DNA sequence: GACAGAAAGCTCAAGTACTTAAGCCTGGTCTTTACTA
RNA sequence: AAGACCAGGCU
DNA sequence: TAGTTAAGTACTTGAGCTTTCTGTC
């Protein structure tokens, strides 16, 4: 498509109890952090290296048309399990949903938020590691990885 | 050192792989050919294989001599570990004796190593055996549903249960397949 | 550019010639070997802007047992035919008075020509073929075996001495790439001679639906 | 015959499955009829083509008068006729058999 | 060539064309930040990725007890005899059996390739 | 009730909900052997479907070194899906990791909140049990205290396992219960740190309170799960590997015990088990749970 | 059904009904229809 | 070789060593190096800098080894892009003198004189290095060639003497299938070339033609092992499956679309659902 | 009367619902009804 | 009675 | 005591492009 081949690769998430896919900087936006040198702080840990950058870059046009923390958190409700009737319905809703299904190991308290952004930035990480060949995709049949 | 040249159509990799193959296969078949050679008059071993009755040619020289190269999935033996097949081993070793090469024989006796590298060579094997029936069972079963009604009728035409004619004649020449031997035509190949 | 687009012709006008030959039309043997050196002086060469146009390679060829029947093969200029196209060919086919002709598209016909060239069929007779399929004659290839067109009091000795019924011999679509090759309707039976190798040699009858 | 069986196999493969071994027949009957390869032979070579004339007609795969049914009897034991042929042969006879 | 941010909401620079001096600038459209451009580049792209993997390898691998190491390959700088060597990890090359080498003192932290 | 149908029936979850619950769990104990006792009694189910046609999660994998017999499964649709336990291999009971982020606070590191998110990036990142702490800027002497407590016993105990991987500056540690493990040799330099004195007091086992509990106190036998095995240069006998050749090694970490203890319990009564081929050596695992006695 | 339709109660009730008749009657021929609630004896066990 | 290059599919990525995206607001005051010696050499008298030209530069590099690999030509590359794409990009290629081996391109001429410029030669890129398309069939992945060593893929000829004698002539086996074109092309063998799929062969040849090819490929397949089975069981299915005119699968679905009793159907793969049909 | 625009139409790629899933044989144990009313 | 699960055997 | 998973084919639907007729110049 044309809209596929001017973007690339885009980076989206599964989260539980949510409908659909949801774009990584909405939900690091959701989780408190607007500024994109924030997120991809978060994300990139070394600024001095270009092709994350170039791997990152469509995820953040994707999710410019939303800005504010609260505009996040709206549009991840309108995705719930289903549509609230009230916007801060939909809105309270998602936080809890965020606070509670999300990352639960990481975190329960409403202070843990900062913690969570840097495990699922971890995982965003990761994934761009794996994309660009320089880690080893993970062997599901390894005995350490089994319980 | 890079000095290996990659072969046409394939890859470094590729073409390493085919080299030690090569060699491996090679030294694996003249151990044998020497241990067969070896065998005496009177080697129940080849009086056993000479006749057909059991065992092969390959089954003396795995008793005798070499039990030879391992392999999972047509391929040598993978990297379970890191960059190694094991933690007795050292990382990116991809000599003989490391990805899976048995240099002993029944006889003699397996190393540890070897001995766990054989048991992975008959675990595919035995998967393979458990896996195969259900395909060919139902393969087999689809074949005869399609052709159960197929028939020889009196005019010795062969055909369907709508009586549509699939053969004029069954076999293109009316003959049954148990009566029928090998021959050489006799004319085809002389010269004028 | 030129030199290939000429060799395309050249392919394609042979190709036409032995499936008109096959076909039962006169077609004289210079006309069915005809080397691209002699093609070339004939035509004029380059095509583009040049003596062989399109409409320079149509092709009237007469049947043996009767010379009123003729058939016209026609080669659009057009990468795409339309209906417009199709009733031009159509009226010159009447003008002419034949009833059956051929028609080249370079990449392909537009369906509601497609649909306009069977609304014709009981009048006049059209085939499309595509360029492509033209560039080779599949009747030489090694896996297709030798099909002869049977006639009806043919059909009807066959169907006579194997006491047949038509719905019960083996079946061949008019789609078939042999059944457009040959030109062969629904109804009409096929003849196809084959080599085996437990025989010798072993004939079978497809029917044309 | 040989034209014919140079076009139905191409690569030049001899091997061929037909119903009765001629060869094998053969041998049997030199042993049967005790017959002694050192010494002249009394079987008229015009008997050899007349009786393998007339075996060919009785190995009937389709029975029919019409030129439709001679047609498919002909191409049905076309092989094994130009194999018969072919070992049964005068020369081959008179020098070998 | 890279990122860089607006020094006032730090949010992403992206590029724009300025149709009166007919100059290149980077515009954040979250604010009206306009800062002229020094590369005058924007995007590229390494199709056949040739670059040496000695940035990606780190000098602390030296301390990995399951590599292999030689005393035949000596380092440049200081000529510790001792040096772990390992393979490449880059996918897609022509090549994928060249041995990387790291010196093995503590302090000498050399990287080299033969 | 719930307790007494989800082990009588094998069911394991609610009688009510019965079709989501997952079916197979607590057979009959078999009794037509002691060594069929014992194998049943030291058995690994896979959850994978048994009706799966896909081979990959049957197949003998190499990290089961040591921990799974290799010559031991059953024959039928369920290869390689139901395996057998080393006899060696020790099964992790799990542990709380507040000791250990005590430590690690302890020892320098620093907090998830503490950390400027620019000196990230050369600094090793620390996990427990998969949640990420910290980072820390010296791992070499981390991981030296680190495995000194753990063969002191002192407040790690030795069921953790602790991982450095080198390439990805990542260091995982691990308390989680569930995580197979065997005991191995330490090496120290190229000599074991097993002395004739530890086999003396051993050799006088009876009468002297002297057991493989006081083995492994005194820092000579380790306890390593399977992914801390990625980092282990491993010896197959002392004698053997540890003596001066033209050396393959000399970094090895651990040595082991014998290596015949990578088989299951019916794969231990096979006289010279490395003169047959795997698969009859496999039939005759399978069979020795039926022999009579 | 049949006494609700003689007392003629609410239509609702009779379109209630009907759809409990035309699922317990479609069940009877296929359990196995997805998208649909498979129906259940009082063991929790599915009907055949 | 020639025909090897000719058939196998290349596209241009796999030619184009990196790909940069430069601002050169003006052509002759360029901000590369070496691109001011031919730049001057094109604009001194100017081809087509008629109308405005933009200020947005797209810059591909060859690699030397893969252009001398595929006898290619630069003049062919640039006549090949301008060709498809039409005028919409100016091309300024460099001679094979150049050591560093540079193809300037730049968006058309007349809309200097709907999409962002920058985002547009970005778009571009993405589209010619996955599509450009330059030599060859696509769907054809590889091509390989080998002498055959067995007589079923070696050339017999009759002498004349009558004899048969067996030729070493190349051949080549290609990763995927286009058939119809490959017969099509220069040099190739149309009589007895031939492919393993059988609905390529169906939609080429016709019925009689996937009867022969289906039957080699199961006497292959059966025959491979060592085993033997006689040739009427292999001609009876072959008849079977091409009996009906068109390519009846031994499926559900393929014997179910024969008119034959209801009961017969029950009793294979759709018991119920035949039996409401009928 | 000749052009263009707006029409019904038509064909052609994506997404969704549905199907089958080797053969035979031997045992054992457990459970149908427990919960609201 | 019947249904369910499980284990094992011969290919 | 009553209730109470992984493949593959067929079909549907939505995006892209033909003819013809009807209006306006
Ligand atoms: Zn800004
Ligand atoms: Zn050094």
């Amino acid at each position: 498509g044309a809209k596929k081949s001017a973007i690339g690769q885009r980076i989206v998430a599964t989260l539980p109890y949510i409908k659909q896919e949801v774009p990584i900087i909405i939900v690091f936006r959701a989780l408190g952090f607007v500024s994109d040198r924030d997120i991809l702080e978060h994300i990139i840990y070394d600024f001095e290296d270009p092709e994350m950058m170039e791997m990152v870059k469509p995820s953040l046009d994707e999710a410019f048309v939303i800005q504010e923390q609260n505009v996040a958190l709206n549009f991840i409700g309108s995705r719930g399990a289903k549509p609230g009737v009230t916007k801060e319905k939909r809105i309270k809703y998602a936080k809890e949903v965020l606070q509670k299904e999300m990352l639960p190991h990481v975190g329960v308290s409403d202070f843990c938020e900062t913690k969570k952004a840097y495990f699922l930035g971890y995982m965003v990480h990761r994934l761009l590691l794996a994309a660009l060949g320089r880690r080893e995709l993970d062997d599901r049949d390894h005995y350490g990885n089994k319980r | 050192n890079n000095e290996l040249e990659p072969t046409p159509g394939n890859t470094l990799r590729q073409t390493f792989e085919n080299q030690v193959n090569r060699i491996l296969n090679d030294a694996r078949d003249k151990t044998g050919s020497s241990a067969q050679k070896s065998l005496s008059e009177y080697n129940n071993f080849k009086s056993m294989v000479v006749s057909g009755a059991k065992g092969s040619k390959i089954n003396i020289s795995q008793v005798i001599a070499v039990v030879g190269q391992q392999n999972v999935e047509g391929k040598r033996i993978p990297f379970g570990f890191k960059h190694r097949t094991l933690p007795h081993f050292i990382k990116d070793d991809y000599g003989p004796e490391s990805r899976g090469f048995v240099e002993n024989s029944y006889l003699a006796g397996l190393t540890p190593t070897e001995f766990f590298f054989h048991a992975m060579g008959g675990r595919e094997g035995l998967i393979d055996t458990a896996v195969k029936t259900a395909e060919t069972g139902y393969i087999q079963r689809r074949l005869i549903k399609s052709m159960e009604s197929v028939m020889v009728k009196y005019d010795a035409t062969v055909r369907n249960s709508i009586n549509q004619v699939v053969q004029l004649r069954y076999g293109e020449d009316g003959l049954a397949g148990e009566s029928v031997e090998f021959q050489n035509l006799a004319t085809l190949k002389p010269s004028n | 550019d030129d030199e290939e687009e000429t060799y395309r012709l050249w392919k394609i006008r042979k190709t036409i010639m032995q499936l008109c030959h096959d076909r039962g039309y006169l077609v004289t043997q210079d006309e069915l070997d005809q080397t691209l050196e002699e093609f070339k002086a004939q035509s004029g060469d380059k095509p583009s802007e040049g003596r062989p146009r399109r409409t320079d390679l149509t092709v009237l060829v007469a049947h043996n047992d009767d010379p009123t029947d003729q058939m016209f093969v026609f080669f659009p200029e057009e990468p795409k035919v339309g209906i417009k196209t199709i009733k031009v060919y159509c009226q010159r086919m009447q003008e002419e008075n034949i009833t059956r002709a051929l028609i080249v598209v370079q990449q392909g016909m537009t369906p509601s020509a497609k649909q306009s060239l069977v609304d014709m069929a009981p009048k006049y007779i059209l085939e499309q073929f595509l360029q492509q399929e033209l560039l080779i004659n599949i009747t030489e290839h090694e896996l297709v075996p030798e099909h002869v067109v049977m006639t009806k009091e043919e059909v009807t000795e066959l169907l006579a001495r194997y006491k047949l019924r038509e719905n019960q011999l083996p079946r061949i679509q008019a789609g078939d790439p042999v059944a457009r090759y040959f030109g062969i309707k629904r109804g009409q039976v096929v003849k196809i001679i084959r080599p085996s190798e437990t025989a010798g040699r072993y004939i079978t009858y497809r029917l044309v639906q | 015959d040989r034209e014919v069986l140079r076009v139905i196999f191409p690569t030049g493969d001899s091997k061929v499955v037909l119903p009765c071994n001629l060869l094998r027949m053969i041998w049997n009957a030199q042993k049967i009829f005790h017959i002694n390869p050192r010494l002249p032979s009394d079987l008229h070579p015009i008997k050899v083509v007349e009786g393998v004339k007339e075996l060919s007609k009785k190995l009937v795969i389709v029975n029919g008068d019409d030129p439709l049914s001679r047609q498919a009897q002909e191409n049905a034991t076309l092989l094994f006729n130009i194999h018969l042929r072919s070992t049964l042969c005068s020369r081959r006879m008179a020098e070998e058999f | 060539v890279g990122i860089r941010f607006c020094q006032e909401c730090n949010n992403m620079l992206y590029p724009k064309e300025d149709k009166e001096n007919r100059i290149l600038l980077y515009a954040c459209r979250n604010c009206d930040y306009q800062q002229e451009a020094d590369n005058s580049c924007i995007y590229v792209n390494k199709i056949t990725h040739e670059v040496d993997e000695l940035t990606q390898i780190i000098a602390d691998v030296s301390q990995d007890p399951t590599l292999p190491r030689t005393e035949d390959h000596p380092c440049q700088k200081c000529g510790h005899k001792e040096a772990v060597f390992f393979q490449s990890h880059s996918a897609r090359a022509e090549d994928a059996m060249r041995l990387y080498y790291v010196c093995t003192a503590p302090h000498c932290g050399h990287r080299w390739t033969e | 009730d719930g307790l007494k149908y989800s082990l009588a029936t094998g069911n394991w979850g609610d009688q009510k909900k019965a079709h989501q619950a997952r079916a197979g769990v607590s057979q009959v104990l078999n009794r037509l052997t002691f060594a069929s006792t014992l194998s049943h009694l030291r058995r690994l189910n896979s959850p994978i479907g048994r009706d799966g046609k896909l081979a990959k999660p049957r197949q003998l994998h190499n990290t089961l070194w040591g921990m799974v017999c290799p010559a031991e499964t059953p024959e039928g649709h369920a290869v390689g899906l139901v395996k057998n336990l080393a006899l060696m291999a020790y099964i992790s009971v799990g542990s709380q990791p507040s000791p250990i982020l005590e430590f690690l606070e302890e020892w320098s590191m620093e907090n998830l909140e503490e950390i400027s998110p620019a000196a990230i990036a050369d600094a090793t990142k620390i996990f427990v049990n998969g949640c990420w702490v910290g980072i820390h800027k010296d791992p070499e002497q981390l991981m030296n205290t680190l495995r000194k407590l753990r063969r002191q016993m002192d407040i790690i105990v030795s069921e953790v396992s602790m991982i450095r991987d080198i390439r990805e500056r990542e260091i995982r540690i691990y308390t989680d219960a569930g995580r197979i493990c065997r005991p191995l040799l330490i090496v120290e330099k190229q000599k074991l740190l097993l002395k004739k004195r530890h086999i003396d007091q051993l050799k006088e086992r009876e009468y002297n309170n002297y057991s493989w509990q006081d083995l492994v106190a005194s820092g000579v036998v380790e306890y390593i799960d399977t992914l801390e095995e990625e980092t282990v240069m491993l010896a197959m006998t002392p004698d053997d590997l540890q003596e001066k050749e033209v050396a393959y090694c000399s970094t090895y970490t651990h040595c082991e015990i014998h290596p015949s203890m990578i088989l299951g319990v019916c794969a231990s009564i096979i006289p010279f088990p490395d003169h047959n081929q795997s698969p009859r050596n496999t039939y005759q695992s399978a069979m020795g749970k039926q022999a009579m006695g | 059904l049949r006494r609700n339709e003689q007392n003629g109660a609410a239509a609702h009730v009779i379109a209630e009904d009907v759809k409990l008749l035309q699922f317990h009657v479609a069940t009877m021929v296929d359990n196995e229809l997805p998208g649909l609630p498979r129906a259940m004896q009082k063991s929790g066990r599915p009907l055949k | 070789k020639d025909i090897l290059c000719r058939l196998e599919h290349t596209t241009l990525r796999k030619v184009t060593a990196n790909t940069a995206i430069y601002y050169d607001p003006n052509p002759q005051s360029t901000v590369v190096a070496e691109d001011q010696e031919w730049v001057n050499v094109y604009y001194e008298m100017p081809d087509f800098d008629v109308a405005r030209i933009s200020p947005w530069l797209l810059r591909v590099e060859l690699d030397r080894k893969h252009m001398t690999d595929r006898k290619l030509t630069m003049e062919q590359i640039a006549e090949k892009i301008n060709a498809g794409f039409g005028d919409d990009l100016n091309c300024i290629f460099n001679d094979d003198n150049a050591e560093k081996l540079v193809l300037r391109i730049r968006i058309m001429n007349s809309d200097e004189n709907k999409m962002d410029d920058d985002v547009f030669l970005r778009c571009i890129e993405s589209n010619m290095l996955t599509d450009m398309t330059l030599q060859g069939i696509e769907q054809i992945s590889k091509v390989y060639m080998h002498l055959p060593q067995t007589d079923n893929k070696k050339k017999i000829i009759i002498t004349e003497d009558g004899e048969f004698k067996a030729l070493q002539e190349w051949i080549l086996e290609t990763d995927g299938v286009s058939l119809m074109r490959v017969l099509s092309e220069k040099d190739v063998d149309p009589v007895r070339t031939t492919s393993n799929d059988i609905v390529e062969i169906f939609t080429v040849l016709g019925i009689e033609a996937v009867r022969k090819a289906l039957e080699r490929e199961l006497y292959h397949v059966i025959s491979f092992d060592g085993s033997y089975v006689n040739y009427r069981h292999l001609a009876l299915l072959c008849d079977t499956m091409t009996c009906r005119g068109h390519l009846m699968a031994i499926t559900r679905h393929g014997v179910n679309r024969q008119d034959t009793g209801p009961l017969m159907k029950c009793s294979f793969e759709e018991t119920v659902d035949v039996l409401m049909e009928a």
